[PDB]
């Protein structure tokens, strides 16, 4: 897993030059961000249920998903359905965090569409999910961190998709 | 169901059907007839189970279905009864298996999960269900009410 | 894993046939041979740490750009996993060498090595390139100690390099 | 029929499969 | 910015580092090893560097801990340990003004002095406890800069929060998920248990792994030998590494089936010594030990959380087919 | 697994649907069959091993399975391959205490073809030896219940094939 | 094989052949003319062994030859007599090798499973083994029998 | 084969609903982006071979890879490199114009990765060649089509490894 | 096909050197063999036929396998098992010449034993008529090729087994 | 090698390899202590050969080192000189072996595409071999010259 330090100071490795001016650039744009990154973290921490809530309900409820053979009608899809979409709240926390789609791709989408095209899970009803989650996260940390967890939101639908 | 229970456990151990296991599933399909009776009531009645059963529920608590509850208006308090409905179909799925199986799955898994998260108070839910419990039993003879008294008691301990 | 004789038995109960002079014959140049596969297995395992020193440095002598920022041997974590790949390879085709078959390498080192090198980055070029260095170390060492055939003691180092090996026919 | 194998009888690439095989259409005029 | 501060100025002040402490350890100075001593220094810095840039030094202690070993014969330790103090003082000298700059780069500097200094460590040698499987030794500096599992344990008199916790951990590998968390499904009176007290921590592994959810959930949605390979996966924390193995415990779940099986693996030797009976099982990765070449794919795809989502059995048509 | 209650209710379910007059049908004729079901179960878990016996009698001994190179050959090949007879026997036994093909479906057919292949395990002898397999158990449990072992049994060689 | 067991537990070691594991296998490699010598002396005279064994077999346990026995017939009885074949062939194999782990490998893992599901008699097949190593002992020198009675014991061993 | 249009329509289509708003602003969407998309795909179109031919200078040449032994250093093994060079970008450029990564999976990553396993083609070398695709095609076509070209060559990466 | 004198020079191209001369010794001792090899060759060549019908003659003829259902009962079936015979004869020529296996591994023994495990044919009787071809080969060509002919048909019975 | 191109085009119409390829097999083995000789004296005088050959390829063709070309500098012109290296030892193997075999596979399959996806005039990669060609004329004995000439032949009659 990289974070964008990581990425930055292996990238500068490689090429076996000491750390460049425009490298620097790109990890002060990170440093300068961590005050906000760690506020919308903690606002995710505390809110994450009921931005699941609202999201679910937004899309995914009263919709043919939860109609029955809709794929999330039993009492064990819904749950887990739930379940997932904590999930990717959770990494794309962790993602805003560490400032790098690493740690999307190491653990959420490294088995992702094995796992939802076995199961029969609707990718698209996941998709519109995932999206409403965005927006209602945004609406709760703030529009600067709205964009940042945003790409992170779009990278998890791109890759379901 | 009975039949499952038994090969289910079995397999795991490797091991054809005991022969105790295969007596078990005798008694089964021998009670077959007596629980797709039960089943047949209960489904017969469904709406004037489902009907009265949900009065009582909102009469015992109406601040469930007072504003600001979740069953606030038209639209939710119908789904919460729709819900009450589909207890109801998976008590008889569970009535003619024999067995709790067809309920623990469908539902009963998760549902303190899907209804927390859903904002709805589980204990209502539960209370719901009872009130179901003692219409069924008006409606079944006395032993017959005994066996899906025991599913409908599955039921609401998983809700409690 | 099999030695040259549970090799020639195998394929005859696969046949169903007892030992017949044939069998036999191959048997009994494994026995001749043996007690110099055992003195050059000797060799390797009492240098085996020197071997693997000598190869290291002639591989990146030959090959800089596995030491240079580049290369997958560069930092010291991933020197010392490089080190540690030469000695594997060293301590099983020693194995090999007392075996007198290489159905030991193929079985314990060889099988799925591409796929783990290609995975965790390593370059399998390179990696040919430092058994063969091995190879040629082993072998002076031999011949220095009196072994006279050293095709007992450079056949396994082929074999792994083969199977390693694309096939740029 | 495994006689007529293009591995093996590499010049009998046409004689038809015959009721060993599946049936072979033919334009004729 | 502190951290960026402190590597521009080092950065602009490089080359004088390397020219004081190149002084300082020109002893019998003259060629090749010249080239090979300098650009070591400069990469002695530029590491120092990146690990300033780096929340932590652990790229300069896992990066030089064997080190010493390694370059001693061609040039001397001692030398090499002189210079590198003739370095951290330069690096010192520009940041001497400034607490909070000369604090860090000291203390960095101080690791990398400290480590070089350090014996090295051995290897973390995987000796296998049975004939068909092949021992491997990984280096020891390469297993430090794996990341690290939490490797959590039911020792006595924990935190209330930290018994809970282990409870979790179990139910995560056990189950590959948080059924407790998600479903809610769990076995109270073993968790209960196991945080009294009462059984130990393999004792709830294996109530847990015949349990009838592991039975529903793991051993009847497969054919057998599937089941065998996720039950390394989940109790043993590994995948099965030979034929031998494929072989030994299908004839075990022939024999007496999923208790059986459970049994077995949490009595073999490898459960002890790898989880002791406070421990819960912890997959062993790439970086945790030392890794095989014989079953690489099949441990990549067992180690995912996609994995009970094939259901051929990978591990035993690998091994068959290798033969 | 489902047994037929299960998969008449779980199709029930999949629609939404309270249990129908139909399907109350459907459920009245497995519980009739049941008596005849239960008593060929015990006896076919009495005679087991002879009707293991008999089968690789029937079909697989003296041939070229167990001549030398044939795979059947070596004690450890023969013993495996009366264990996946004893595999086929067990699971098609739970197949008609259960009246659905769903046990054999998930915990035999699904990946044995891969694994079998793998192994070089000849594919037409099972079946052979499983057809032999369904001619003695039809004589030990009597025609009635031997038509319904021959479906189950029948499943298996159409899995494996 | 000597070899095999020495590189099997050194691997797992993960440490080079020790000295003392490579000096035991010169001493193997050593003895293996007089181990092919034994080897080839019972594959030669492979034909008067089995007879003259089959005859004790007949002998010593005339049941298993009686009619209603697992040999009985002009057929039966001569598959009885490949199996002792088989098994000197597996012992021929085990002389050669030093270890009985290819005897072990090809037969005596699964014979009580192989007999009892053929309906044979496994002491009575251990008691034909057994007048093999003494039919064999009588072919070979005193000192080399005692080599030979070695993989023909290990076999009557596992036949219990 | 979804577009972007396609598949909301698509969508649509799967719940029998005539177009909705929500549907509409969606297609508005992709219509909107639709004039930098062209711009940017007529763009590769024109420099596909330099694209190619920078990112195996910039990744692979002059390194192992390409050095005896390595995968890519007999000349057959060159130049069917550099052909599923140009496979990924032409799919790359497809799912620009699209707007859907429907396209890479179905034409590209269907079976991708079992080939490459099985052919012994490094994937990680592989993906560092898409990666260093991704800079050079974000240079050419400008940063802000070079962000809508990221997230497909991120999509092949994400399926190849 | 990779022959003796192909393998040398791959292997020596792999690490990228010129030929050494250690590679030019194997290459002499591959080109001293090269008398008997072509000899053998010539000889297998003329009487190829004869081989395999006195292999026949020895193994396959006059048992069950010839005689009704025995799998070289029907005409097609005795035409088809003597052509096999002619191809491991020809293959196994082929790799002497080579002195090499590979052509077998990649031509003859790919699937082999899927294909008859699915034909029906039985591989031990195959593994011994290829061992009867073995001898009567081996008398024809003399000890010095028969050995060499000895170890490319094992190759082939291993394989098949 | 030959015998693989024998072995090869007889395979495809599935015959044992017929007399007069056997015979070209005989001659080849006969005549290979004389192709390793011619090898070995290019191997030797690899280091002249490339060298003056790079001097000729550069003084006629002079636009390759001018800017704008393909090798402009040291490390390109490096670059270059060592592509003709690679083409000698791709001749060597072909005398070795006996076939242009190990020539075609290794470096002329591709060769456009991989040198007009690297930018450099394939023309000018020709007459670079033409004076490798010439040089190992001089080099070579007239007998000997005849017959590597061939291999050099091959290589530019692919490239161009
Ligand atoms: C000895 C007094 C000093 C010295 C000389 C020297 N160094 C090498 C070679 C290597 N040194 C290292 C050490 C590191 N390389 C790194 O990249 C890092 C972190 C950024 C460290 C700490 C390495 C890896 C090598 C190369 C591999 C090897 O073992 O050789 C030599 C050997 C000759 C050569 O040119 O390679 C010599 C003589 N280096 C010192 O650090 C001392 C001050
Ligand atoms: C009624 C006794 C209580 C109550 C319930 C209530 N539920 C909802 C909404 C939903 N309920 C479900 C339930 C199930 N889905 C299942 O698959 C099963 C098992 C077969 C069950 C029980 C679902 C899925 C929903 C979501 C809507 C949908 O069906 O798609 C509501 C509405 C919630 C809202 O505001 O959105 C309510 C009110 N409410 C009460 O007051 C009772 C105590
Ligand atoms: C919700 C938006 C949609 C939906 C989901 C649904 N998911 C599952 C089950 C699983 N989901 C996963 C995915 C993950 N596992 C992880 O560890 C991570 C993070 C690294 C993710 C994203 C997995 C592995 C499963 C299966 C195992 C399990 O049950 O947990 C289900 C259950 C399907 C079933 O019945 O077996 C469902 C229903 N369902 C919807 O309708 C939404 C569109
Ligand atoms: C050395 C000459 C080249 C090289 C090698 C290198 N290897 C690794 C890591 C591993 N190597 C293996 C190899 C084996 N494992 C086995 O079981 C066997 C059978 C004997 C072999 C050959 C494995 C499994 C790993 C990874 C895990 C582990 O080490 O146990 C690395 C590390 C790669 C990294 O970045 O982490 C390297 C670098 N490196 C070179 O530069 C040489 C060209
Ligand atoms: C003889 C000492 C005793 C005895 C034996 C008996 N065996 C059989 C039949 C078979 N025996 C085998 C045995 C083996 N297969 C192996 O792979 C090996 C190891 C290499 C052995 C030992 C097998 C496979 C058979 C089946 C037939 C076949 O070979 O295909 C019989 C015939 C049984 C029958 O009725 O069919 C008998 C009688 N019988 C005795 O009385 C002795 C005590
Ligand atoms: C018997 C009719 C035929 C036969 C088979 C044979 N099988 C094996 C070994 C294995 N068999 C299995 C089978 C299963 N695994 C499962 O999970 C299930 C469903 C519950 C089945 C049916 C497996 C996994 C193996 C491999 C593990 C092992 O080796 O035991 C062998 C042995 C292979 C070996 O080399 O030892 C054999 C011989 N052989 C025949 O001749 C019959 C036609
Ligand atoms: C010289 C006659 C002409 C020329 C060449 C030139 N070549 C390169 C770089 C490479 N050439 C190759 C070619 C091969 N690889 C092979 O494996 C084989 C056969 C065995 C051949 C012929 C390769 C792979 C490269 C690049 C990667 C590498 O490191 O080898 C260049 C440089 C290209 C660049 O821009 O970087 C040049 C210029 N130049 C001329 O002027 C001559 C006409
Ligand atoms: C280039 C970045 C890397 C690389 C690749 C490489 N690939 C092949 C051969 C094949 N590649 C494919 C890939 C595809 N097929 C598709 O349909 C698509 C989607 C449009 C893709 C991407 C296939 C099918 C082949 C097989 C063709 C064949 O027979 O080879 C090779 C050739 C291997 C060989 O031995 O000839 C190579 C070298 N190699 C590298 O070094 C790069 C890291
Ligand atoms: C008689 C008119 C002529 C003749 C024939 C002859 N045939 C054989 C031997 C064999 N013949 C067959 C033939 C068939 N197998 C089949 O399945 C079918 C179709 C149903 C046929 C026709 C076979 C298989 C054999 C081999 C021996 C065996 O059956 O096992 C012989 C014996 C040859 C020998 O040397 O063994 C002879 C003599 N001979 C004549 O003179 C007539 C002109």
């Amino acid at each position: 897993m990289q974070d964008a330090i990581t990425a930055v100071i292996n990238a500068s490795d490689v090429q076996g030059k000491y750390l460049d001016t425009a490298a620097m650039e790109k990890l002060k744009a990170y440093f300068a961000t961590g005050e906000l990154r760690v506020r919308a973290a903690s606002v995710i921490s505390a809110n994450a249920a009921n931005i699941v809530k609202e999201a679910v309900a937004k899309s995914l409820l009263y919709s043919d998903i939860t109609r029955p053979g809709g794929n999330m009608y039993t009492t064990r899809r819904y749950a887990a359905c739930i379940r997932d979409l904590d999930y990717y709240l959770r990494y794309a926390t962790y993602a805003m965090l560490a400032g790098d789609p690493s740690i999307l791709d190491e653990r959420v989408l490294n088995g992702l569409k094995e796992t939802y095209n076995s199961l029969g899970v609707p990718i698209a009803a996941t998709v519109q999910a995932i999206q409403a989650m965005k927006e209602v996260t945004a609406s709760l940390v703030g529009a600067d961190a709205g964009k940042e967890m945003g790409i992170y939101f779009d990278y998890i639908c791109s890759g379901l998709s | 169901s009975v039949v499952t229970k038994s090969i289910v456990n079995a397999d795991a151990e490797a091991r054809y059907l005991s022969p105790g296991e295969l007596d078990r599933i005798k008694n089964f399909v021998s009670t077959g007839e007596r629980r797709l009776r039960i089943a047949q009531t209960l489904t017969e009645n469904r709406e004037r189970i489902v009907k009265q059963a949900g009065d009582q529920l909102f009469q015992k608590r109406p601040d469930v279905v007072s504003p600001g509850g979740n069953a606030y208006g038209e639209e939710m308090t119908a789904t919460c009864l729709r819900d009450l409905d589909y207890y109801l179909r998976l008590v008889t799925y569970g009535i003619v298996a024999g067995d709790v199986t067809p309920i623990e799955e469908i539902g009963l898994v998760g549902v303190r999960e899907m209804y927390n998260s859903l904002g709805t108070p589980i204990p209502a839910v539960a209370e719901g269900i009872r009130a179901m419990k003692n219409v069924a039993c008006s409606l079944l003879s006395a032993e017959d009410a005994a066996e899906a008294g025991s599913y409908f008691d599955f039921v609401i301990g998983a809700m409690q | 894993m099999r030695d040259a004789v549970t090799t020639l038995i195998k394929n005859y109960d696969s046949t169903g046939r007892y030992l017949d002079r044939d069998a036999v014959d191959r048997l009994r140049s494994y026995f001749n041979s043996g007690a110099a596969r055992v003195k050059a297995a000797a060799v390797i395992n009492a240098n085996a740490a020197a071997i693997v020193k000598e190869a290291a440095s002639a591989l990146f002598t030959e090959q800089p750009e596995l030491i240079q920022p580049g290369g997958n041997a560069y930092t010291t974590r991933r020197y010392a996993t490089c080190l540690r790949d030469m000695d594997y390879y060293l301590r099983y085709a020693s194995y090999a060498i007392v075996a007198g078959d290489v159905d030991v390498l193929n079985e314990r080192v060889l099988e799925g090595l591409r796929e783990t090198y290609n995975s965790l980055g390593v370059p399998i070029g390179p990696t040919v390139r430092g058994i063969q260095i091995m190879k040629e170390i082993v072998r002076d060492r031999v011949a220095a100690a009196g072994i006279e055939d050293t095709g007992i003691v450079e056949q396994p180092f082929d074999y792994m390099c083969r199977q390693l090996s694309e096939v740029n026919i | 029929p495994g006689i007529n194998n293009q591995v093996s009888n590499p010049g009998a690439r046409g004689l038809t499969p015959g009721t060993l095989g599946p049936k072979v259409f033919k334009l004729d005029q | 910015a502190k951290r960026l501060e402190i590597a521009t100025t080092l950065t602009r002040n490089a080359d004088i580092i390397v020219s004081r402490a190149a002084n300082r350890i020109f002893v019998g100075g003259s060629p090749a090893r010249m080239e090979k001593s300098l650009r070591d220094l400069d990469w002695f810095l530029r590491y120092t560097t990146y690990a300033i840039v780096a929340g932590d030094p652990n790229i300069l202690a896992v990066n030089t801990r064997g080190l010493r070993e390694i370059i001693e014969a061609a040039c001397s330790s001692d030398a090499t340990i002189a210079a590198l103090q003739e370095m951290r003082r330069a690096a010192l000298s520009y940041f001497e003004k400034d607490a909070e700059a000369k604090g860090i780069v000291e203390t960095y500097f101080d690791v990398l002095i400290n480590e070089f200094i350090a014996p090295a460590p051995s290897d973390k040698v995987r000796q296998r406890n049975s004939t068909d499987l092949q021992g491997l030794q990984l280096p020891q500096i390469y297993f430090n800069a794996a990341e690290r599992r939490p490797k959590f344990v039911m020792k006595p008199g924990l935190s209330a929060a930290e018994k809970n916790e282990v409870v979790k951990a179990a139910y995560r590998q056990i189950f590959e998920r948080d059924i407790s968390r998600a479903y809610g499904l769990g076995i109270s009176d073993l968790e209960s248990k196991v945080k009294n007290g009462s059984i130990s921590m393999k004792e709830f592994i294996r109530q847990l792994a015949k349990s009838p959810l592991y039975r529903k959930n793991f051993y009847e949605p497969y054919i057998n030998s599937r089941a065998l390979e996720l039950a390394f996966r989940h109790i043993l924390g590994r995948g099965p590494s030979s034929r031998e193995e494929v072989q030994t415990y299908f004839a075990i779940i022939s024999k007496g089936g999923l208790p059986a099986l459970v049994d077995a693996l949490v009595d073999s030797k490898e459960y002890s010594d790898y989880f002791g009976e406070e421990t819960v099982p912890y997959l062993r990765g790439l970086g945790q030990e030392a890794q095989e070449c014989r079953n690489w794919g099949a441990q990549q795809d067992l180690f995912k959380y996609s994995a009970p989502f094939r259901k051929v059995p990978q591990f035993i048509t690998t091994f068959a087919a290798q033969d």
